[PDB]
């Protein structure tokens, strides 16, 4: 698994590979790795596939009751709290959680909360969770600017998604990209790895080492 | 794996079926158990399949060389000891579980074989993870004084009880008769009852299927002349 | 497995069931358990199949050599040459058993060598796991110098209960008679042992 | 110690068509190296134009399909008689499959059917409920010998049109149910060839806006 | 969690054209030590159902109890108790595998593995397996333990499909029991000779044999083997 | 930890009309990671073909022993050794290594020069060996390729033909394998010419 | 005890004859005739069978030994040694071709194992 | 040790090796150099187990130095890796294996390449345009797979070294204490001694 | 521990050694394992001496207040309220308890209850670790229908088997006998049943 | 978490805790701000399990905040050291114990002086002049055994605090990616930006 999401000047940039396996077994290549929790608030999946879907998806529950009551939207911070708070208590029983809270208020502007199932809750502007979470930061760490257009962050997502893929033998199959805004997130579609790589070495003279 | 051993009137009949697996996966459907350890001394194996071949073929040389210096045809009771003071050796760790028959000047023989060096007599034996289904049916139908015939039918219709009942054991039956004063007849693939039906469709690909980035041809051939 | 044997008047029988099994499935109901190690030293086999053949083997080898330059071995000399082995390779042995001969000096004589490899001379002996169950009955019905019918009987009735009892004996009860008169193969079948 | 645990072998697959969809699983049952039955029905009608099989260990899978067919009795007795759509049926089973998340039901779930568009629907599901909408999925023993060979002939993957060389993938044509068959039946001809747990025979029902539909055929039983 | 300690090897049964044979020894054993000698472990509810049970003795006793107490229970403000309202073995079975499940689940099973064998009221042959796990399978032939391995082959060859059970007659059926019966006294050492068959037919009713023996045993060629390998005397 | 999936990879070999096809990708891997894209697996010693998955070090180390070996039979017999002969020699090779085996799956693949019959042969990791007729697999995705292999293959397909057949089988199951993949090479051997292809495929 | 003779008996004489070969080939002159004949389609090889008393059977008495299956050996000179050979000759056949190639060795290279035992035996101590 | 890199450029080989000696709970020493010339265009890094790094590299080094002696000669960098990898395959098998992991970097003078060789402690050898060894390939070779061209000059290389090394130190948990970089060329070995 | 109970015309007898080993150290070499749960019903004791006692006190209660209400109990009852105990508690307890009683209706019955908490109804009952050896003394020796005399030296020889070979049991043979005559409590030294 | 430090001056107390927050392979954060103020004149620092860090530091808190609440007062340090020592008594013997040490730097308004309490995960309390937890003692303890003073100014503590920093940064193998300091003095809390 490979998944990221990181802030800039339009907003956060999610994005995530589709591989699931199973041992050596690729048991899936095109598993959705990003929760849509609500349309404005978004969740990345690693570690327990279901953990990540139940838990998310028990979230956006939790945030329209939140703003039944309240008549407002929840905040970033209230919505990553509830998962962190509720995985706690679970702590020690084998949850397995590695997950990425994004969204876009008014108080808050862009908003990324890595949550844990240790029960970290770490506020951040860049994040990458998953066995090809190291490949994905390298190309992030030298690539990003906080004043990347939505255009150029949204190519960064993915080919940081691409780079883990690459190298990552549980990472691949496809790459997911959001990109999420103050009025709700954008899909940005679905892009096989087989056909972005190729295009990718093609167009931009990476992957030299690789035969094509 | 089922393999079984049945004594009759005038010899010993061995069988056995063709499956070979690693773990769940059957890697060869017409595997071939039945070994040679001498012209009329065959054996067939179960358990470590490299162990049985392997210490068929050891003794097999042994008993080979050991007829030449004796100037006489090989004894079945020459294998056994060979193999039970090997297998015993080795204390379990060399996996062969062999049922040993054959003919020689003495007569017919049948012995069974254990990994750790112990050896059983016997008129009917079945070793193998399809034993108790074959031994089920030899002991249900066996009787002294059986024919060529009657053994042969008893020998592969054990090997047949395993093939059906074990999924350790399938596809086909192969037979070896040893009769005294004849040529042992190997009979490969004797019943071949799990033939593949067609399939519903042909996957031959349209030439040009597969992407290719490079062709070249191999030199498989030595260093020419001038 | 059980096993016995039992010095008479005459000389000595051993006795044995013919049940061999791998946990609970019988691998063999016909086994022979009585093993020729000479012409009138013979021995029962409880333990390691593999162990006891092949330690059996190697008296019957040493016995023979012995024979060749020295003449008849005693049954005593069998016994030490089984106690060698298995108390030198006791570490890797497990191997129960009962050595009985005839010699026309000595006449019948048993030796048990058990797990450990120690060696004990005695009018009768019992082993294997349905012996357990039949210590009671052998010391109360056992005499020294029985008939060659009353120590069949004794062995009949004996193994009889240690296989009514023990899962792992079972089959036919065998047995050899050694005298002076040579040696004789008995067999009694489950329908005649079952109904005493 | 006692294990709660068991392995009844067994094949599942089921493949979405365009108006239709297929489960089907091979009627083997095993433990260890031995045929318990040889006709045990895996795949079952769950009512509301749903079928469903929990392959795995079969005492887990037979209290699923019970307690998810009891669901559905008791969403009509709720909600007015309405039809328990594929999709809200499969977000139930994550609830009953979640619900025991540290005790497992352990089996491999998928259930088939038609959609709200009645276009045709998978749902797979791993042991603790995590499940995802796919077109084309096995389980059990055999599917790591399956899915390749659907990959290759359901998807047309790696495969290219012949001269332009590598630049023009195969087309994606919409399969008939009488081709999404024969697909399905050679896939368990080649599974039971080479795998022992897989045989017998092969039960598929097929589900289309008319009904749920079944059909056997034998399989090698060695 | 516990380990079985007395307990009953292999339950065999088939169907045939007209109903069910079921059958199972007499012994209960204590690891190695075959220590009782006439245990019931056929056990009938009624007149048309017989629960064969292997495994845990004590288990076992219990199970008995609870089916006793079915048939009670059943009765109790029932006027067609012994007609339209009677207990089914398809209705006990499913009680017992309820009750297997249900144990298993609390990590505290009954351990056993239990064949229910009967007819039902429209004369259809009932025969379902269930375990201590709770796995529940049905077949033409069904065997437990030992009988898995060595009877179900050779009631196989009987009855190796569902279309083989309207040309199978009872005396055809009975007799492969017997013979895998005696086939199980050669090779499983937690056998006895002795053992119980029952019958449920849809015309004759509930047959219950008791006090079977293993007949027609062959030994005689024992008397030929001689040692090992090598030893001719 | 099992030294037969650390580095992954794949071999797959199927006999045609007077041809044998072997093939194999090109990964090497530690684990997760991915090494190098250029490890080859299949290997040739005169005309007989020899494919070896498993273990890296291995996988070099046999190569090399069986140069040394078929080079020395060859000075000493005056020809080069045969598919038949070479098959007894990988198999005594890896059993006199019993109780501390090469943790590999080899496959011999070749056309007998003398009867012009094609030949394949697999071994597990201790010498027994696997004389199949119509194919032999082996590696992390050995199950992958036997469900591949048995719908695909069907018996004398042409030279052509059967590149299709044994591409698409080592393909779709690569892709189905975490630790197989990154490129793939497909070699079509006949009785007097040998092509080696060279396949696209996804690079993840 | 202990074998101590680690020294070579065979050695170069000045003339740079090795006088111990040439006084074999002396004992190998006083043999019996035997001969070998190579046709299109087989070949013979024969010797006569030089009974030393005729109560002696001289079929137990084998000059000619099959080595292989498709592999024969006749001598002419001392039995005794050629006996030994024979018995060497047939293990090398398998221990150094057979248990390693699965098949027998060609004749040249058994003769060349046969020949090498016979070299050792000129150096060796 | 911890972190060795390699990057073979058009016209050279480098290799770039962690100064940091960690011995349990304290940084004993943070200017080692984890590298033996081999030959005059021949270089091996090396990391692992603590005493056997350190062995085998010297050991490998004195078998050189003597074949260079013998033959006044100089082994190709694929002899010589060939050589050393043989070493470690059958030190995997041996009573204690040698737990050891190297870079070969080495400029064949008469092919007139620069050529690096990676070889882990099994005997796993294989040629590559950059390498690495344990974790440190998980950080650095997403940026190798972006920025590598196989026509680099030397300073390029260097330069995208830093990057990778800037990138290690930002996401490694584990402190370095920086890199000894030394580059091997038709010139020979020399050491950049300001990185 | 060797235990047995023998039912006979008149009624049963329960017999007992009176050894309680901690390892090879003989705690009680004069213990009572014949214990009274009723005025004619009474069981002999194997196990864990705790787990035994605390069940044989349960059950006496039991059968007590069953007393008060119901009228005296039947053996059977006895056997069930044992079995209750020893089966719903299988998994912290280490009993094995034969129960053995007197009715007039019924006459003398024996149940024996093995670790598991099954009940089985015999004529006669053996346990404890010294009962192994006397399986084949008992069931050749066992007739039913004894008289007094008899069912006293069919006991007496059986323990005083199990007591030779089992070094577990030991010291004096204690005997209760049930009849409809009362409740007779017998006494057997080392120096008489040894000699037999 | 890794490096929490005290130090206790004349008129302050100086709390230095590290930036890192490392998860298992990558630092996933270099910024992370490892203390709560429990009220105006108290702040405490932690450092343990993760999780049960952040969640103990919220709760005590939490309970401070709401105490000052009720009686419109503020707890002495002390007062507040011990409600944090019993919680971690209590916790020490739970179903799952919080895996957490704290220091407690407080200015006592009343007695007008600085306190620094250390409280370990046992509950184990001591005040003093200059505390640690984990490893950061064992290389800190002697360069502040040697230059403390009790009457140091804040400007002197922090010269002081710098130099067991640059101790760690050279012999701790971990990159705790430096210390945000804080000072806790009658004005209250604030926080030393450039260090
Ligand atoms: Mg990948
Ligand atoms: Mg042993
Ligand atoms: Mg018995
Ligand atoms: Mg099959
Ligand atoms: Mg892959
Ligand atoms: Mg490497």
């Amino acid at each position: 698994t490979t998944t990221l999401a990181f802030r800039f000047q339009g907003g956060i940039i999610v994005a995530v590979d589709s591989r699931a396996t199973a041992g050596n077994w690729v048991a899936s290549q095109t598993v959705k790795k990003v929760i849509e929790i609500n349309p404005f608030l978004l969740g990345t999946m690693a570690g327990g596939a279901a953990d990540c879907q139940f838990w998310e998806t028990w979230l956006g529950s939790q945030f329209r009751l939140h703003e039944l009551r309240e008549k407002e939207r929840i905040s970033v911070a209230a919505a990553s709290k509830i998962l962190s708070n509720l995985v706690y208590q679970y702590k020690g029983a084998g949850l397995s959680m590695g997950t990425m809270i994004c969204g876009y208020t008014r108080k808050e502007g862009p908003t990324i909360y890595y949550v844990d199932s240790d029960g970290t809750r770490l506020k951040g502007d860049i994040f990458c969770v998953g066995s090809g979470q190291t490949f994905a930061y390298g190309v992030l760490d030298s690539n990003y600017k906080w004043d990347l257009s939505v255009e150029d962050a949204l190519y960064l997502g993915k080919r940081s998604i691409l780079a883990a893929a690459h190298r990552d033998a549980y990472s691949g199959g496809s790459v997911n990209l959001y990109h999420v805004t103050e009025d709700g997130w954008i899909y940005h579609g679905n892009h096989d790895v087989g056909e972005l790589f190729w295009k990718v070495k093609e167009e931009e003279g990476s992957f030299n080492n690789v035969i094509g | 794996t089922t393999i079984v051993g049945v004594k009759f009137n005038n010899g010993v009949v061995i069988a056995a079926d063709t499956r070979s697996t690693q773990g769940p996966i059957v890697a060869d459907k017409n595997c071939a158990k039945l070994h040679r350890i001498s012209p009329k001394i065959w054996c067939a194996g179960a358990g470590t399949a490299a162990d049985t071949e392997a210490v068929t073929q050891l003794i097999g040389s042994n008993i080979e060389l050991h007829s030449l210096y004796t100037s006489r045809e090989p004894r079945v009771v020459s294998a056994l000891q060979m193999l039970k003071q090997h297998l015993f050796k080795y204390q379990g760790h060399i996996g062969a579980y062999l049922i040993v028959a054959g003919v020689d000047p003495t007569g017919s023989h049948l012995f069974s074989i254990h990994a750790h060096g112990s050896t059983d007599v016997g008129y009917y034996l079945s070793l193998g993870s399809g034993s108790l289904a074959a031994m089920a049916v030899l002991e249900s139908h066996w009787k002294q004084d059986l024919t060529k015939e009657e053994a042969i039918k008893l020998a592969s219709d054990a090997i047949q009880a395993g093939i059906w009942n074990d999924l350790g054991s399938g596809s086909n039956v192969d037979v070896c008769v040893m009769e005294i004063g004849k040529d042992a007849e190997y009979l490969r693939n004797y019943l071949t009852p799990n033939v593949r039906e067609e399939k519903q469709k042909s996957y031959k690909f349209p030439r040009g299927t597969t992407a290719v980035l490079k062709e070249s041809i191999v030199n498989i051939c030595d260093i020419q002349e001038e | 497995t059980s096993i016995m044997a039992v010095t008479f008047k005459d000389g000595v029988i051993l006795g044995a069931d013919s049940r061999t099994t791998t946990g609970a499935y019988i691998a063999n109901r016909v086994t022979d358990k009585l093993t020729r190690v000479h012409d009138k030293i013979w021995c029962c086999r409880s333990g390691s199949a593999a162990d006891t053949q092949a330690i059996a083997d190697i008296v019957q080898y040493h016995l023979e050599l012995y024979t060749s330059q020295y003449g008849t071995p005693s049954t005593e000399t069998a016994a030490s040459v089984f106690k060698e082995l298995c108390y030198e390779n006791k570490d890797n042995l497990t191997a129960g058993i009962i050595v009985a001969g005839y010699d026309d000096k000595n006449k019948g004589e048993v030796y048990t060598i058990p797990l450990g490899g120690s060696v004990h001379k005695l009018p009768y002996a019992i082993a294997g796991s349905g012996s357990t169950f039949i210590y009671g009955y052998c010391d109360k019905n056992f005499r020294e110098n029985m008939s060659k019918e009353e120590t069949v009987d004794f062995i009949k009735h004996s193994l009889s209960q240690a296989i009514k009892w023990d899962g792992s004996s079972g089959g036919v009860i065998r047995m050899v008679v050694l005298t002076a008169a040579g040696v004789e193969r008995l067999i009694f079948y489950p329908d005649e042992y079952e109904q005493l | 110690q006692f294990n709660p645990y068991g392995d009844n072998g067994g094949t599942i697959l089921g493949i979405a068509g365009e108006d239709f969809a297929v489960l089907a699983g091979d009627t083997r049952n095993i433990t260890d190296y031995s045929i318990n039955s040889r006709y045990e029905p895996k795949v079952f009608d769950c009512g509301d134009n749903i079928v469903m099989s929990a392959n795995g260990f079969a005492a887990d899978g037979d209290a699923l399909v019970k307690r998810f067919k009891n669901s559905v009795k008791w969403y009509h007795f709720d909600h007015n008689d309405k039809k328990l759509s594929i999709n809200s049926a499969a977000r139930n089973i994550q609830h009953l499959l979640y619900g025991k998340r540290f005790f497992p039901y352990y089996v491999h779930t998928i259930i088939a059917g038609l959609d709200e568009d009645g276009k045709g629907a998978v749902y797979s599901f791993d042991p603790v409920g995590s499940y995802e909408r796919e077109q084309c999925r096995a389980g059990g023993a055999a599917a790591s010998l399956i899915m390749p060979f659907l990959d290759n002939q359901v998807n047309f993957k790696n495969q290219y049109e012949p001269g332009t060389n590598g630049k023009v993938k195969k087309p994606l044509k919409y399969l008939s149910v009488e081709e999404v068959i024969k697909l399905v039946r050679d896939s368990f001809t080649s599974a039971t060839e080479r795998h022992i747990q897989v045989g017998d025979g092969l039960e598929i029902l097929i589900v289309t806006k008319d009904g749920v539909r079944k059909e056997f055929y034998e399989l090698k039983r060695d | 969690t516990q380990q079985p300690i007395v307990t009953g090897t292999s339950v065999i049964s088939m169907k045939y054209d007209n109903g069910v044979i079921i059958a199972a020894d007499n012994l209960g054993s204590y690891g190695s030590l075959l220590r009782f000698n006439g245990v019931e472990r056929l056990i009938p509810v009624g007149d048309n159902t017989v629960v064969g049970i292997s495994g845990d003795i004590s288990d076992m006793q219990h199970i008995e109890r609870l089916l006793k107490d079915l048939v009670t229970e059943n009765a109790y403000d029932n006027p067609l108790a012994d007609a339209e309202e009677a207990l089914e073995p398809s209705y006990i079975f499913e009680y017992l595998a309820t009750v297997m499940y249900q144990r298993r689940s609390k990590m505290n099973p009954l351990w056993n593995a239990i064949i229910v064998a009967g007819v039902q009221s429209n004369g259809d042959q009932f025969l379902r397996y269930v375990n201590l796990l709770g796995v529940t399978y049905s077949s033409p032939t069904l065997a437990t333990g030992f009988g898995a391995h060595m009877a179900n082959p050779l009631l196989r060859k009987v009855v190796d499909r569902e279309s083989d059970i309207p040309k199978t007659t009872v005396q055809v059926a009975e007799e492969a029991i017997v013979n895998a019966m005696r086939v199980l006294y050669y090779r499983d050492a937690r056998s006895s000779r002795n053992f119980s068959l029952a019958i449920i037919d849809k015309n004759t009713g509930l047959t219950f044999k008791k006090n079977l023996q293993v007949e027609n045993m062959k030994w005689d060629f024992a008397k030929d083997i001689k040692g090992y390998g090598t030893q001719k005397i | 930890s099992d030294p037969s999936s650390i580095n992954g990879g794949i071999v797959v070999a199927m006999t045609g009309k007077d041809c044998v096809a072997i093939a194999c990708d090109l990964r090497l891997g530690s684990q997760s990671l991915g090494v190098s894209n250029k490890f080859e697996k299949i290997f040739h010693y005169g005309h007989v073909f020899l494919g070896i998955t498993g273990l890296a070090t291995d996988v070099t180390t046999l190569n090399e022993m069986f140069r040394y070996k078929t080079n020395l039979y060859k000075l000493k017999e005056e020809r080069a050794i045969e598919p038949e002969t070479f098959t007894q020699l990988v198999s005594s090779s890896l059993y006199e290594r019993r109780f501390g085996p090469y943790f590999v799956g080899p496959v011999v693949a070749g056309i007998n020069s003398k009867s012009g019959k094609p030949f394949i042969a697999g071994f597990d990791l201790i010498g027994c060996i696997d004389e199949a007729k119509d194919f032999i697999v082996s590696g992390t995705a050995s199950d992958q390729l036997f469900g591949m292999c048995e719908s695909l293959y069907e018996p004398n397909l042409e030279p052509e033909d059967l590149f299709e057949t044994i591409s698409q089988a080592l393909l779709n199951a690569a892709d189905r394998d975490a630790l197989s993949g990154w490129g793939a090479v497909v070699y079509i051997i006949k009785k007097d010419e040998v092509v080696k292809r060279y396949l696209k495929m996804r690079q993840d | 005890m202990t074998d101590r003779y680690s020294f070579s008996l065979t050695t170069f004489s000045p003339s740079g004859k090795l006088g111990q070969i040439d006084y074999a080939l002396t004992a190998v002159k006083q043999g019996v005739t035997s001969l070998g004949i190579k046709a299109t389609n087989g070949v013979v090889i024969a010797t006569e069978k030089k009974s030393s008393s005729p109560l002696a059977m001289s079929e137990t008495l084998s000059k000619v030994s099959l080595l292989t299956p498709d592999i024969g050996a006749v001598y002419s000179g001392m039995g005794p040694d050629y006996r030994v050979l024979v018995d060497k000759s047939r293990k090398v056949a398998h221990t150094s071709y057979k248990r390693i190639y699965g098949e027998y060795p060609p004749t040249k290279l058994l003769v060349s194992e046969v020949a090498k035992i016979m070299q050792e035996a000129t150096q060796s101590g | 040790m911890d972190i060795i890199l390699g990057i073979r450029v058009q016209d050279s080989v480098i290799l770039a090796s962690s100064k940091a000696v960690t011995r349990g709970i304290s940084v004993l020493k943070d200017s080692d150099d984890k590298t033996r010339q081999l030959s005059p265009h021949t270089l091996m890094s090396f990391a692992g187990e603590a005493g056997d790094t350190v062995q085998f590299a010297e050991y490998i080094q004195a078998n050189i130095q003597l074949y260079s002696i013998r033959e006044d000669y100089e082994l190709s960098p694929q002899a010589v890796s060939s050589f050393v990898r043989q070493e470690l395959a059958k030190s995997i098998r041996s009573r204690r294996p040698y737990q050891v992991n190297v870079l070969i970097g080495g400029y064949d003078k008469k092919k007139n390449k620069p050529e690096l060789y990676q070889i882990d402690y099994l005997g796993t050898k294989v040629e590559l345009p950059y390498g690495a060894h344990g974790y440190s390939g998980f950080y650095t070779f997403s940026l190798l797979d972006h920025h590598y061209r196989p026509d680099m000059t030397t300073e390029e290389g260097l330069d995208l070294l830093k990057l990778c090394v800037q990138e290690l130190e930002k996401r490694m948990p584990m402190d370095f204490k920086g890199v000894i970089v030394k580059i091997v060329d038709k010139d020979g070995i020399r050491q950049v001694d300001d990185f």
